[PDB]
RNA sequence: AGGGAAUCUGAACGAGAUUCCCACUGUCCCUAUCUA
RNA sequence: GAAUGUUACCGCAAUAGUAAUUGAACUUAGUACGAGAGGAACAGUUCAUUCGGAUAAUUGGUUUUUGCGGCUGUCUGAUCAGGCAUUGCCGCGAAGCUACCAUCCGCUGGAUUAUGGCUGAACGCCUCUAAGUCAGAAUCCAUGCUAGAACGCGGUGAU
């Protein structure tokens, strides 16, 4: 096999942490560098191909895309790291004073038995003109060469029966560390949307813990699957919206439909919020939390520069076989049934 | 040699030791594959052809004029489910191929039955001797 | 065939990266950061919904 | 084989040839054996080396023998042409020495392997192997002269012109430095010097031209006064199915008497008697009619400074060598000008469009803006093509509003009847 | 893009679903699922099997001859794209769908009479 | 690929194997006689056109039918 | 008027283009030099259409047409059919034809007055060529070569057949077409003469491997200069 | 670059003592060759 | 009411042997899944 | 997996491994170069082969969901229900698992080797080297990619 992907062992957690970040330019505006959601879905798209030099210039191509569900990420903190001869070293983290039920749930393994007394003295530590919070924020701005944002996911807006959101750390590639820590100050308790991180025609690297297959039998026997994998260069085809109906509508199809198939995806619900439709196949299975970083570097070929003109979204039944896009088209083709009249 | 433009991957249905029919009016009725020109190399894997690939093939049932000499053969019918870029998966009724010189010029004057879309695109003179495409 | 780490191809790709190939990414980034700045104002309106 | 021979594997100068074959047997074969091994592995070791060096020299020798053209088996022109440029006996002596040496090396290898299956020590076996390859070295050291000759012949035959003895040819002759160099200079694209001395040209220069849709080749010659350079010309006259264009300088130039050209023409007369001669002039005038006494001759007066009569000589030469309901055209095409490539003022093609827009494989051609519509505001076409399980193009016709209203009449004819209760 | 008919069902075949089969005669047999494809491979009569539409047309459980059904023609002579002549179709298709649904409902009532 | 009339098939198992299309032609008075039967309706019309889609049960639908046509002759 | 060009280094012009009296149809290759090859010689007089059939570059040996009409096969998408109508003038009609055979450039060899066809073509198209193109239709063979398009170049001025055509077949066939016919070649002895060159009443475009002795024959029989 | 294998400077005891036997052998030859 | 045809061996043979022709198969290309 | 107050979350990265591979297709071209026969290369773009990491949208495969249906036998005195058949047999077949028999993805900076050089001694010329110095391989080291020291460390929540 590949000797790089060793030791071929089970990961530390389902939420794999992002190993490296995109560099930094100290003149660029403040913007997030990685996003997270919940991968669950896969679907077929057709599009006309404006890729000149190819055998399919001004032709139409069918291809497989994946739908990661991405509820609006909520900022609950910021971390500052000093540059040492020993690597980086977190000197101060700061939180949001009033955090959701989801994250106070993340701080316990057994949620129901506890008195739910998580950040009581920390919120009481805030309870004045600031004084100590602004002291720690001065501490971050004075030192700390890089600044990373503590976020979490909106787990309840996702159909998952987990209730327990994931903490993460996302660096900022907007220059002047002052603007980093003050962007964070403008964003405590607030939420960050998907399309404020990504857009169409943008290459990303989705990282995921790879679908556990359990025990398996130099070509050696042992563990197969459940490894933390980084896959790079998956083009974003569509960023979606929850409130907006006709997400499944293209420039061509234009029928008022959601990208959610009939009876939803298999083993996972519908979509009730923002999503990213990424091309190809992201690692992990359905219901799996994926962390989407962006490219690391200027990765422009013509596979990264071209504009996607989506023509049609397959929303037919994945559970079973596909014959109808809408429920409306099932009973339009069928005629009327027994229990109808 | 002969192939026009780039060549993209379609599924492989015709390995070495496969008898396909002959489609041109040259004289041969069938064709026995012996080698595939421009194939990959694994351990223990047989050379497998597909639609629109020049193979080296011998006549088994046909005119003695077309025999005595192993000659290039371009496969025009596959019968194994390959994929088109326009959504559909398709396959034909039988395996068929047409005989030509190394340059890609046809010996026969007409090709019977359907000729594959990919094969007619890659080989120009096959599409010149084509009655039916797709 | 030239390798992935073939020096001449890395230099030819650096000739690319100082042209159109970065400029499109540096326009996309501005459109992403713009909508991020747009995401503050909506939430601030929903601050003023409760403040009303 | 055919006309020319550039494709010959190079000839190593017998010292380097040894340094190629012997070093390759040191690098490609295993080289390390203990004395403490079995005798069978010691035997097989040195056998493998004697044999491999055997195949080494033989491979290099076979490349020389098969590479060089079999002089007396090619073609009568080439058999004699190589005989003029090179001492034909020595050319066959050299290749005979290689054919001898290859059989020698084969004999040596076959000897010492047979002698090697009886070795009792590593020392004895080593002495026998050293004996074998050293003997081969001695054979190749005896080849320092013929291979030095074979490299020079390889280089000079690799640069020789390719005349075709079956295409329509025309020899260009006359005294050295008459002005025939200016003729081939002004008939075709071939750079031949018109330097003011006797033997400027040293070999047969070739010029191709096309007239009456046919491939012609005019062969320039050094000239006849005997030398290897001089006899090259004469045998080119003799063996080529051709017409000979003997050139004369009726002027103070050339530095030779015109009477000597008369003497030479009538002396060389026998071997060009079968070739239908043309003579071109570039008591006294009467001795031009003495040249006219030849059965097959024609006389023409020309000047190389003007470009018409030089062409007319060609015309007569080629002529000698051959004997030896209404259509629909739109007026938008008829009124249209021609495409001049070096014109500053013309329409820009798509070729120039893609250059101005940058690159070949990077520009995407807009299929739009090139098709005809009623309103060019809707030029950027979207066209839905599919709505709810049923494709648009199948539903798409003109007068669908009137056809819909016909179905609207068919609504009200079933509305009041009472089918919907 | 084309939404086709299944050779067995006459159900809508979307791009990237089922298999097209081509004979040595060379005609297209598009299918919506391997249920229909294996049903064709078994060399069955569709009009005998009840779950197809070919059965429902000839047996008359659904309607065959109607003015709404004559507009789903395989149309050949092409149009030069008028913004108005497409805007009219968008509302025409949504109109003819409503009328066809109401007519089919009326056909089901006229068939299911005499059961009450 | 072979095409014949149905009437050519009547006058002759061995026919059906090599064939692909039998053809319905109304201009003949012979077919007008064959049209007026309890046969040539209910699935029989489509069975004529697609001969290699049939199977055993639909072959016997034709082999019984031929003998009905032969008795009219 | 005899132009000598290539498409992506290819001598077979008729495969990758269809050229008539009122229009020129070209494939969308990466290189625009083939489009500019006609735009140099024809200009803005007759429309040159950037087009595809079924997403194939091989247009000229897939389509049929003259000054009056244009025929495309079944495989032509409604987007390509929309595109051809938009690009073309209203004097020229367009109709998609459903058949056993799809390579129309090999089946319908025609000019503005006459047409030769494959002997095994259906009756429906035989009465459709007569209507849309308005030309006389003949189920005629060229020396046992069943495909009439690739082995016969044709115009209103004259025609060109493959060199294996008999003298009896020349006299018999030219009696049908009423134009002078010469058995000749294209692209240094290529037998495919229909796809080796495109032609109309005022232009003949060959491939860059067509030798001048053949080019003089082309210029003669089509009567350019 | 791929740095190739380095020769040892550890002389094994078999080598070292064999060196002494080979040396003393060279002596016995040199004393005999001195007489001629 | 599994073939067939030759040959070597003691004209068919005998589960004799070999070779070829035709058919068949996961033996393989290349494994995949299920049950005990 | 005990231990270093407990307990939880977020981390850092010493160290160890590491991976991509080769083929041709279009312009560049029928230009350079060429008597001709022929006939390139960089920059731009497009595929494929082998190898690896994945993934199941579709296709094919697969079925003790033995899911539904059909056939043979067998018992309740007959219908229906099934008891039953060493899973009796046959067709289809979800979920799951799966196949170059399916699909996706697989990088960019410094230091160098041979070599080509600059300034320039030794040696009142010279000299790519001696002191210096620029370029330069699929090479090396990093970036990236994988594990995290259970006796390496850090920051943060909880009395």
């Amino acid at each position: 096999g590949h000797l790089g992907f060793l030791p071929r062992k089970r990961a530390a957690s389902i939420r794999a942490r992002v190993k490296a970040f995109p560099k930094d330019d100290r003149s660029k505006p403040v913007a997030l560098t990685s996003f997270l959601g919940y991968k669950a879905g896969m679907t077929t798209i057709v599009r006309d191909l404006d890729r000149p030099g190819s055998k399919f210039h001004k032709r139409e191509v069918v291809e497989a895309v994946t739908v990661v569900d991405t509820p609006p990420v909520v900022v609950v903190g910021v971390v500052g790291y000093v540059e040492t001869p020993r690597g980086l070293r977190s000197l101060t983290t700061v939180w949001a004073e009033h955090l959701s039920d989801e994250v106070k749930r993340r701080f316990y393994k057994n949620w129901y038995k506890s008195k739910k007394k998580a950040f009581t003295k920390y919120s009481a530590k805030y309870a004045q003109d600031g004084a100590g919070i602004e002291r720690e924020l001065a501490r971050i701005k004075k030192y700390a060469s890089v600044v990373r944002v503590l976020v979490h996911t909106q787990i309840r807006k996702t159909p998952l029966a987990q209730k327990k959101a994931h903490l993460a750390e996302i660096q900022l590639n907007g220059g002047s560390i002052s603007e980093k820590v003050d962007w964070a100050r403008e964003h405590f308790e607030k939420t960050v949307a998907v399309d404020s991180v990504f857009e169409q025609n943008e290459m990303i690297d989705a990282i995921a813990v790879t679908k556990g297959h359990g025990f398996e039998g130099v070509a050696r026997a042992g563990q197969r699957g459940y490894h933390s994998r980084t896959s790079i260069n998956h083009k974003i085809y569509r960023v979606g919206k929850g409130d907006d109906e006709a997400n499944g509508a293209t420039s061509f199809d234009r029928t008022k439909k959601t990208i959610t198939p009939m009876g939803g995806f298999v083993h996972y619900g519908e979509i009730k919020n923002d999503f990213i439709m990424v091309k190809g196949c992201i690692p992990g299975n359905r219901k799996r939390i994926v962390t989407l970083r962006k490219s690391l570097y200027t990765n422009t070929s013509r596979k990264a520069l071209e504009e996607v003109s989506l023509k049609w979204i397959d929303t037919a039944s994945k559970f079973g076989k596909g014959r109808f896009q809408t429920p409306a088209e099932k009973h339009a083709f069928m005629g009327t049934l027994k229990k109808d009249l | 040699n002969g192939a026009q433009g780039t060549k993209f991957r379609i599924s492989l249905g015709l390995p070495v030791g496969a008898i396909m029919n002959c489609a041109d009016n040259s004289g041969a009725r069938n064709l026995y594959i012996i080698a595939v020109k421009g194939s990959g190399s694994r351990l223990n894997r047989l050379p497998a052809a597909s639609l629109g690939d020049m193979v080296m093939a011998t006549v088994k049932k046909g005119k003695p004029e077309l025999r005595k000499k192993v000659m290039p053969a371009i496969v025009v019918r596959q019968a194994k489910s390959w994929r088109r870029r326009d959504g559909v998966f398709l396959y034909f009724e039988d395996n068929a191929g047409v005989i030509a010189n190394p340059k890609g010029e046809m010996k026969g004057s007409a090709i019977t039955g359907p000729v594959g879309k990919e094969c007619a695109d890659l080989w120009p003179r096959v599409a010149s001797n084509s009655g039916v495409v797709v | 065939a030239k390798s992935l780490r073939a020096s001449s191809h890395l230099n030819a790709k650096s000739v690319k990266r100082r042209g159109v190939f970065q400029k499109a990414v540096d326009a996309r980034e501005q459109r992403i950061s713009d909508k991020l700045k747009e995401d503050l104002l909506k939430q601030k309106l929903e601050d003023l919904k409760k403040k009303e | 084989m055919q006309l020319s021979w550039k494709d010959i594997p190079t000839v190593a100068p017998a010292n380097d040839l040894l340094d190629i074959v012997l070093n390759r047997t040191q690098r490609k074969t295993p080289t390390v054996i203990r004395p403490g091994f079995k005798i069978t592995r010691i035997r097989a070791f040195y056998m493998r080396k004697v044999k491999y060096t055997g195949e080494g020299f033989v491979e290099k020798f076979e490349d020389i023998l098969k590479g060089f053209p079999n002089i007396n088996d090619v073609h009568p022109f080439h058999r004699d042409l190589m005989d003029t440029l090179y001492e034909k006996n020595h050319y066959k002596i050299s290749l005979a020495a290689i054919s001898r040496a290859k059989s020698l090396v084969e004999q040596v290898a076959r000897d010492y392997v047979r002698l090697l299956k009886f070795g009792q020590s590593l020392f004895q076996c080593k002495q026998l192997k050293r004996a074998a390859l050293g003997r081969m070295a001695t054979i190749v050291k005896k080849l320092r002269d013929p291979l030095a000759y074979l490299e020079q012949v390889r280089q000079h035959i690799g640069r020789l012109p390719s005349i075709d003895p079956n295409t329509r040819t025309l020899l260009i002759c006359g005294y050295p430095n008459v002005g025939k160099s200016s003729f081939l200079r002004c008939i075709t694209k071939s750079d031949v010097d018109v330097q003011p001395y006797a033997f400027t040209t040293k070999s047969l220069y070739v010029g191709h031209f096309d007239y009456k849709y046919l491939r012609f080749q005019a062969i320039d010659t050094p000239g006849i006064l005997m030398n290897n350079i001089e006899m090259q010309s004469i045998y080119a006259i003799a063996h080529l199915r051709s017409c000979v264009l003997y050139f004369m300088d009726l002027s103070e130039q050339c530095g030779f008497t015109i009477e000597a050209q008369v003497k030479l023409f009538h002396s060389i007369k026998p071997l060009f008697a079968n070739k239908s001669v043309m003579v071109v002039i570039n008591e006294r005038a009467q001795l031009l009619e003495s040249v006219k006494e030849v059965p097959g001759v024609e006389i023409m007066t020309s000047s190389c400074q003007l470009e018409e009569n030089v062409m007319e000589v060609r015309n007569k030469a080629c002529e000698k060598l051959l004997a030896s309901r209404t259509p629909f055209i739109p007026e938008s095409v008829k009124n249209l000008k021609k495409y001049d490539p070096e014109d500053p003022n013309r329409r820009k093609l798509a070729r120039d469009i893609e250059a101005e827009n940058g690159g070949a494989g990077v520009f995407n051609v807009n299929l739009k803006d090139k098709y005809l519509l009623e309103d060019d505001e809707w030029k950027n076409d979207i066209m839905p093509e599919i709505l709810d399980g049923k494709n648009v193009y199948d539903f798409l016709d003109p007068e669908i509003a009137a056809k819909l209203q016909a179905l609207e009449e068919e609504e009200e004819k079933l509305e009041n009847e009472g089918f919907y209760n | 893009m084309r939404i086709y008919q299944c050779h067995f069902c006459s159900s809508p075949c979307y791009p990237g679903h089922g298999i097209m089969f081509v004979r040595n005669d060379a005609k297209e047999f598009r299918f919506c699922r391997s249920k229909c494809h294996k049903a064709f491979k078994q060399r069955r009569n569709p009009r005998k099997l009840k779950w197809t539409k070919a059965f429902r047309k000839a047996a008359g459980k659904e309607l065959a001859v109607d003015s709404t059904l004559t507009f789903a023609q395989r149309r050949n002579v092409p149009v030069r794209y008028n913004r108005e002549l497409v805007a009219t179709t968008l509302k025409a298709m949504a109109r003819i769908e409503e009328i066809r649904q109401k007519r089919e409902r009326a056909f089901y009532k006229n068939r299911m009479r005499g059961n009450k | 690929y072979h095409e014949t009339s149905i009437l050519d098939f009547v006058r002759t198992i061995s026919m059906l194997g090599e064939m692909n299309k039998f053809t319905i032609d109304e201009n003949d008075h012979e077919w007008k006689i064959l049209k007026k039967l309890k046969q040539t309706t209910d699935e029989f019309r489509s069975c004529i056109e697609d001969l290699k889609v049939l199977g055993k049960k639909d072959f016997k639908m034709i082999l019984r039918w031929r003998k009905i046509a032969r008795e009219i002759l | 008027m005899a132009t000598r060009t290539q498409f992506e280094n290819s001598n077979e012009i008729g495969v990758f283009s269809k050229l008539t009296n009122t229009y020129c149809l070209v494939a969308v290759g990466g290189s625009e030099n083939f489009y500019s090859a006609f735009e140099a010689e024809l200009g803005d007089a007759i429309p040159i259409v950037h087009t595809t059939i079924a997403g194939t570059r091989i247009i000229g040996r897939m389509t049929a047409g003259n000054r009056r009409g244009l025929l495309v096969p079944t495989q032509t998408t409604d987007q390509e059919l929309q595109h051809l109508r938009n690009s073309l003038p209203d004097s020229v009609k367009i109709q998609r034809v459903e058949e056993r055979l799809s390579a129309l450039g090999n089946v319908i060899c025609c000019n503005d007055y006459v047409a030769l066809v494959h002997p095994d073509i259906d009756r429906e198209t035989e009465e459709l060529i007569s209507d849309v193109l308005g030309v006389e239709v003949f189920r005629q063979t060229i020396s046992g070569n069943i495909l009439v398009g690739s082995y016969c170049s044709l115009s209103n001025q004259g025609g060109l057949v493959h060199p294996q055509t008999s003298v009896q077949d020349q006299e018999e066939l030219s009696s049908l077409l009423q134009v002078p016919l010469v058995a000749g070649t294209v692209n240094r002895g290529s037998s495919v003469v229909g796809a080796g060159m495109v032609v109309n009443d005022y232009l003949a475009v060959t491939g860059l491997d067509t030798t001048a002795p053949e080019l003089s024959v082309i210029e003669s029989i089509f009567r350019l200069q | 670059m791929r740095v190739r294998k380095r020769q040892s400077r550890r002389t094994s005891t078999k080598l070292k003592e064999g060196i002494k036997k080979k040396a003393s052998a060279h002596r016995k030859k040199e004393k005999k060759m001195a007489k001629k």
